[PDB]
RNA sequence: AGCUUAUCACCCCGGAAUUGGUUUAUCCGGAGAUGGGGUCUUAUGGCUGGAAGAGGCCAGCACUGCUGGCUCCGGUGCGCUUGUGACGGCCGUGAAAAUCCACAGGAAGGAAUAGUUUUCAUGCCAGGUCGUACUGGGUCUCCAAG
């Protein structure tokens, strides 16, 4: 998670930017941004928690 | 004690004792406004010899003797003062360029 | 008397060397019984005292005891 | 540690900023500590379970290859769930993965 | 007509800087998402350069010269403004908003402020500025 | 001794009067209320240590003490004593000192085989003398159950 409002995904041995999403219209915007993002610890679950 | 007059200084709590019977036991403020200081533990005056100063003295200018509020105030009169002085000899410059 | 629940503390205490003497303090309480039990050493400002509940760790805290220090019962 | 003191069982103050995050392996007995100044630290650490010993931690090896950016460096780091290699990421946009 | 600019001279009044003077770098009176209410950058000088005389030694006079800075947002509440001014250009970009709320990022700001305060200060200007507001 | 705990009071946003808040008692608000968000004064209560090993209430034997249980959970004021917090006014603006504490202040001192500061925590030593028995219509005084 960056300050670009665009959370990318990359794999651990490859690299590759497999997956992203946009979550503030406004990339330039400072009023906020991505604070923190957290994987679920439970499996077979696949959720990513975005603040 | 030896005292048995009714004295404010000597005033009796009733306390219950662990045996079953009941036993006689002996039981900061603003300088310029007056109010109490906040933030100031109000512990006995003597025993201020030993309480660290972080809870005696707040962080700040006047801290341990003023609210803050006033001291605002003072400060704000300070700032005044010194305008109305360089005010006062601006015009004491202008009353000199006459004479 | 002080209350404190750092079992490597109350170690360290025992482990001082320089107390005659401890004791244990066997209680029973219930929230379903349990054998609730107290560990208290002499210190040389004031006494400090170990709440412990679970069995195993009042026998873990017995064995840790070094030999020179003598506990008391009750 | 939650048995010791309240106090730190061991204070260690050596990054060159201030020390943005520490996180502790999954798995291994290992841990790693992430500061402003791009240099990552990694440090093993032994956690008795029930022995009556302090836990022994002890310096492994200077990571360098972070920059430095804006006075700030690895803003996070996170270990593997099962192997020795630690993720990173840091105000240069460029987010970096440690290897063996 | 506004009066508040980012050479506008103001005393902080509350949080420990009580009869402080500081430089509004850069106003911004609209606010954001942290600190909605009206707002300005402002920088300042906690401990006052002490008096310097000719007996005093060439190591002594460093120390007395020596001024340690802050910088922080405060409230236009417990701000005074002042007409005096003083030049911000040198370091309005360092204390700009991103700078706060996330060191280390202070430390290198506050280090420029105090060696542009030491420069300034020191066989320069602005007296006035770097003097104890007796209150 | 360790956690938790404040009516009042203080700070920020907000700008009321289409007049709002509220005490038994009616005073307050553009000199900033209703409303929203934060601060601490911790008296006094809640938990733990001291502490159940104490006291008390029972039971058996010795025949001179030991050996075994309970010592729990509540409700309540047209009853009474006391403390605390803000109030209503009266008119006499309202004892001193010792001792302790608080701040404007920036002279003084601070470095490379141990630079300064010790209001943080622990460890160490010491604190004389005087009275302490009883009693207490003809001196004073502290508690007053149903």
């Amino acid at each position: 998670g960056s300050d670009d409002g665009t959370v990318r995904v990359w794999e651990i041995l490859t690299g590759r930017e497999v997956y992203r999403t946009t979550l503030i219209d406004d990339e330039e915007n400072p009023d906020y941004h991505i604070e923190c993002i957290e994987w679920n610890p439970d499996a077979n679950n696949g959720i990513l928690a975005v603040a | 004690r030896r005292n048995p007059y009714n004295t404010r200084s000597n005033k009796i709590k009733v306390v219950k004792t662990p045996g079953g019977i009941l036993r006689a036991q002996h039981v900061p403020k603003c300088g310029d406004c007056g109010s109490a200081l906040q933030g100031i533990s109000t512990l006995r005056p003597r025993q201020y010899a030993t309480v660290s100063k972080t809870h005696k003295t707040v962080s700040r200018a006047y801290g341990g003797s003023r609210c803050a509020n006033c001291v605002k105030e003072r400060i704000i009169r300070a700032f005044l003062i010194e305008e109305q002085k360089i005010v006062k000899k601006v015009v004491k410059e202008q009353t000199e360029a006459a004479k | 008397a002080r209350e404190i629940t750092d079992i490597k503390q109350f170690l360290e205490l025992t482990r001082r060397a320089d107390v005659k003497t401890a004791t244990v303090k066997i209680n029973k309480k219930l929230n379903k019984p349990f054998r609730q039990t107290k560990f208290k050493v002499r210190g040389s400002s004031s006494l400090y005292t170990l709440v412990i509940n679970d069995a195993g760790k009042a026998k873990k805290l017995i064995q840790s005891l070094p030999p020179t220090l003598k506990v008391n019962r009750l | 540690d939650l048995d010791l003191a309240s106090t730190p069982y061991k204070t260690l103050r050596y990054h060159e900023k201030a020390v943005r995050s520490v996180n502790f392996h999954k798995k291994l007995p290992l841990f790693s500590s992430a500061a402003d100044d791009g240099t990552i630290h990694v440090f093993h650490a032994t956690v008795y379970d029930d022995m009556m010993k302090n836990p022994m931690i002890v310096p492994l090896k200077k990571l360098t290859g972070h920059k430095v950016i804006n006075s700030l460096g690895v803003l996070d780091a996170i270990w593997h769930p099962r192997e020795a290699w630690l993720f990173s990421a840091g105000a240069d946009n460029t987010a970096r993965l440690w290897t063996t | 007509a506004k009066f508040l600019k980012a050479g506008k001279v103001a005393v902080v009044v509350r949080g420990r800087y009580a009869g402080k003077k500081v430089v509004i770098v850069k106003p911004h009176d609209e606010g954001s998402k942290s600190h909605p209410f009206g707002h300005a950058l402002v920088a300042g000088i906690e401990r006052y350069p002490l008096k310097v005389t000719k007996k005093h030694g060439a190591k002594k006079v460093a120390k007395r010269t020596k001024i340690k800075p802050f910088i922080k947002v405060v409230n236009y509440n417990h701000l005074l403004p002042t007409r005096y001014t003083l030049d911000v250009e040198a370091f309005k970009s360092v204390v700009s908003t991103e700078t706060f709320e996330q060191p280390s990022q202070r430390e290198e700001a506050k280090k420029v402020v105090k060696k542009a305060f030491e420069e300034r200060h020191q066989a320069g200007k602005n007296q006035w500025f770097f003097s104890k507001l007796r209150f």
